[PDB]
């Protein structure tokens, strides 16, 4: 599963997180087996204006 | 008194039938003794424990 997210929200990518990614745009089962990898992509997705 | 083997064993079940009950109220470690309580406050990951 594939997305781009803000920094603060990355804790949100967990089993038993809420907030606004995790209740509202992708929520993971608490018996979740996987690894959530991320990683900084400002010199690619950052725009000046 | 005569009667006091027959009345002995009344009173055994009577008092372990008690104790089994009265074990309802206890919490054993969880915020409430009442499972209903614990499903209207709280989602599953948390209800489980």
């Amino acid at each position: 599963d594939s997305f781009v997210i803000r920094g603060d929200e990355v804790r949100q990518i967990a089993p038993g997180q809420t907030g606004k990614i995790a209740d509202y745009n992708y929520k993971l089962p608490d018996d979740f087996t996987g690894c959530v990898i991320a990683w900084n992509s400002n010199n690619l997705d950052s725009k000046v204006g | 008194s005569a009667l006091g083997k027959l009345q002995d064993v009344v009173n055994q079940n009577a008092q372990a039938l008690n104790t089994l009950v009265k074990q309802l109220s206890s919490n054993f470690g969880a915020i409430s003794s009442v499972l209903n309580d614990i499903l209207s406050r709280l989602d599953p990951p948390e209800a489980e424990v």
